[PDB]
RNA sequence: GCUGCGGGAUGAACCGAACGCCGGGUUAAGGCGCCCGAUGCCGACGCUCAUCAGACCCCAGAAAAGGUGUUGGUUGAUAUAGACAGCAGGACGGUGGCCAUGGAAGUCGGAAUCCGCUAAGGAGUGUGUAACAACUCACCUGCCGAAUCAACUAGCCCUGA
């Protein structure tokens, strides 16, 4: 059904086009932490190559033309655009289907991020080759909203190890009770049959 | 020459045709590397015509066989000669290649003159193949792969690409 | 015998040769136009045998550039002779089906049936022509793997050109 | 870091290829990218390999620098490769993905009632033990 | 022109291939990250960092020249009769030689060109004080310790743009 898809250390490029395969078939996919998402190259060249693309406008109207958006969930929603048929009505429908957010949402907190390998950096690139970051290049031009949204991150982090320290204890009290008696008669059955 | 795929050793004899005037031609012999029989005779006639004065019609090949490696099981060190054409003038080249077999060492030669000098197989000319011992090879990478006790570590080995599901949990650790 | 002596052998540069055609229609020279019309060629991807001679040789080089040619083999001959046998009595082309036909309008040579018609193609006896123009030049669908380039020569890794023995591939690939 | 690399007489799995499940052991490396391997009872034939589609270990047996089929197989039963290889978690684990690979409907039938059993004790026990640590915690 | 169809995004000429209506299979030209059918092969070798990368006949832009930016290649010359760089010391006598005088006492210029001490000094590679003098270099020696230096050549990238 949904799908909740992890940003940090995942390359622009690689992840549009996964998500942009995969939002055809039906499967409702959303990219949370989007400002995590890193771009090869230099982070200078980045920005000049981002600085040409807001230089694009029209000369008449800049409104009725050319939208620039500065932040990196809409960065990556106009990426996943110049990919979809969007002039038809199977990539609008696949553009409502997908969602983009910045930071975690409180649903997104709860349920399960994934980590698709073949867009990480480190799968991707050379480990000597320069990156830069989405949102480090989304608040250098235009958006404006670093301090909520790492505030928001760190404090979010913060409910994550509160929640970590409780679910390892329960893990070691079932492995406790895995190591107690009177569960291998199952076991042997298990093992010869598959453990 | 296309050199598709692996090459193969060949040796391919020929001769001129029995004349009046010269019986018994001299039946020369070369060591021609192709990827199969048909390119080794062409190729043969092709350096058989820039050599002395023959060609396909005034003449005829006796034999054309493969040549199988005499120790494939050896790692062996190479030294090739090439005649190849840039896109300004033709050099002379030595290169050294450590491989198994003869044709697998003319085949690294071939992809990586390819490779670096952007040398197309219609300029390459093998002019001579000879397998080199120890302590006589020029060049520093193949005297540096020349260690007893070699020890070398894999680091940052990546791979298996997608054929984990796209989409997982995981985050593949390297080493 | 001639490796016990120490001396190497030549076989019989053989008489026979498969020619399928590969290139199109439009855009052709008049020069080898009337060639292929000459060598029944006038679709594309049908195939012929020919007797060969030093005025078909010549013929072949000429349309080098449209056709591939070989030397098939046993079950090269034999296949399109079982598989897509069609004969002509003088118009409409029936397929052979019966040694009827071919001992009615081809057996006045004593080659009345099929293992005669086999037997004239592969050793071309004195009654190759009439054998020739009985059979109808070979329809042939294109190949499974595809063809390579079919622009350059058989020795550049390409289709257009002598191959003498991987038409016996060719023709697995396209019967 | 860096306890396993490559080596003249090291043992090593394969992954990829048409020898997987096969154990190699390294004799010589060619050039930077393919060794020169060989199976002395693992029924893979001496031949060049890559490292990529190789996998490394962590046994080591002593071999000349390019020795012969005949000193390979008297180091691998010398050192007794087998036996001790079969005696680890790691094989069992291969073995474990085979047996998967290898079950039936009846097998995961079983399977799963005794995982129905195993999650029900598993559940009441884990109960019962934060029940324990919540009296033991109020006093 | 008189000509549809598949590639070149878009096209009159380009590359395949020519056209009655359809089912199945196969292929050319081309392509296989998404639009957009197909590499989601545990593809192979090597090169490339651009602060203006590059991406396929016609085809939609670019040269001469340069780079101690990296990768090969050729020609050579040095080095246990201890080099290359680094630190330290010497760098004279004939002779302020000779053509000059506005100076030349190696140092604007013209012609030449040896010997001794030698550890080694070039009738001197430059900087200067107008010149006379100081400084420095070839060359030599002390420590160090084993590979070093020079000129061309062509692949990618950069400047030229
Ligand atoms: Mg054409
Ligand atoms: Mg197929
Ligand atoms: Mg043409
Ligand atoms: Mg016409
Ligand atoms: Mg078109
Ligand atoms: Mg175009
Ligand atoms: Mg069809
Ligand atoms: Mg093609
Ligand atoms: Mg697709
Ligand atoms: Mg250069
Ligand atoms: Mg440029």
């Amino acid at each position: 059904q949904v799908l909740v898809l992890d940003g940090r250390g995942h390359l622009l490029g690689r992840l549009a086009a996964i998500v942009a395969k995969q939002v055809l078939l039906g499967r409702k996919v959303v990219v949370v932490r989007c400002e995590g998402i890193n771009i090869s190259g230099n982070f200078y060249r980045n920005k000049l190559k981002y600085l040409a693309f807001l230089r694009k406008r029209m000369n008449t109207n800049p409104s009725r033309g050319p939208y620039h958006f500065r932040a990196p969930s809409r960065i990556f929603w106009r990426t996943v655009r110049g990919m979809l048929p969007h002039k038809t009505k199977r990539g609008q429908a696949a553009l409502d289907r997908l969602k983009v957010f910045d930071g975690i949402p409180p649903p997104y907190d709860k349920k399960k991020r994934m980590v698709v390998p073949a867009a990480l950096k480190v799968v991707r690139l050379k480990p000597t080759r320069k990156f830069a970051y989405l949102g480090r290049l989304a608040h250098e031009v235009g958006w404006k909203y670093q301090a909520v949204t790492a505030t928001l991150e760190e404090k979010r982090k913060e409910k994550a190890k509160i929640h970590y320290r409780k679910k390892k204890q329960l893990m070691r009290l079932r492995k406790q009770a895995e190591k107690n008696v009177e569960k291998k008669i199952d076991k042997y059955t298990e093992v010869l049959k598959t453990h | 020459m296309k050199a598709s795929g692996t090459l193969r050793e060949y040796k391919v004899v020929g001769r001129c045709l029995p004349t009046p005037k010269c019986h018994t031609p001299p039946l020369y012999r070369m060591r021609i590397f192709a990827p199969n029989h048909v390119v080794a005779k062409s190729r043969f006639w092709y350096f058989v015509s820039q050599l002395k004065k023959m060609k396909k019609s005034s003449g005829e090949i006796v034999y054309c066989g493969q040549v199988f490696e005499k120790s494939p099981l050896r790692v062996k060190n190479f030294g090739i000669w090439l005649r190849y054409d840039s896109r300004s003038g033709t050099h002379n080249m030595y290169r050294e290649y450590r491989d198994l077999t003869t044709a697998g060492a003319v085949t690294q030669c071939y992809r990586d003159m390819g490779a670096r000098h952007r040398a197309r197989a219609h300029s390459i000319q093998i002019m001579k193949v000879e397998e080199i011992a120890a302590s006589k090879c020029r060049r520093p990478a193949v005297k540096q792969f020349h260690d007893s006790k070699i020890k070398f570590p894999l680091p940052h080995r990546v791979l298996r690409r997608q054929h984990k599901p796209r989409f997982t949990t995981k985050r593949p650790n390297t080493f | 015998m001639a490796r016990k002596a120490g001396n190497f052998y030549v076989p019989a540069e053989p008489k026979l040769a498969f020619v399928i055609r590969i290139r199109g229609i439009n855009g052709v020279s008049p020069k080898v136009r009337k060639v292929l019309q000459l060598l029944r060629l006038r679709q594309i991807f049908n195939g012929t045998f020919v007797k060969l001679n030093k005025a078909s040789i010549n013929m072949l080089r000429i349309v080098e550039p449209y056709i591939a040619w070989g030397y098939p083999n046993l079950k090269s001959v034999n296949e399109l002779i079982y598989k897509r046998g069609y004969g002509k009595i003088n118009k409409k082309r029936i397929a052979l089906t019966d040694n009827a036909l071919i001992a009615r309008s081809l057996g006045k040579y004593g080659i009345i049936c099929m293992e005669d018609l086999i037997h004239e193609i592969y050793t071309v006896g004195k009654r190759f022509k009439e054998a020739n123009n009985f059979l109808w030049p070979f329809k042939l669908s294109s190949p499974r793997g595809g063809m390579k380039k079919k622009t350059t020569h058989f020795v550049e890794g390409g289709d257009a050109g002598n191959r003498e023995d991987q038409i016996n591939r060719l023709i697995r690939r396209m019967n | 870091v860096f306890r396993r690399f490559v080596e003249v007489g090291r043992v090593a799995y394969v992954s990829f290829g048409p020898h997987a499940g096969k154990l190699v052991a390294i004799v010589d490396v060619i050039d930077q990218n393919r060794a020169l391997v060989d199976g002395p009872c693992t029924q893979v034939r001496r031949q060049a390999m890559p490292f990529k589609c190789m996998q490394l270990t962590d046994f080591i047996l002593k071999f000349p620098h390019s020795a012969h089929q005949k000193y390979v197989r008297q180091a691998w039963q010398k050192a007794d490769i087998n036996t001790k290889w079969a005696a680890t978690r790691w094989a069992k684990k291969i073995e474990a993905r085979e047996r998967k690979a290898k079950m039936t409907d009846f097998d995961r039938f079983k399977v799963m009632k005794a995982k129905k059993m195993r999650n029900r004790i598993i559940k009441n026990e884990v109960k019962k033990l934060q029940k324990a640590a919540l009296l033991k915690a109020s006093p």
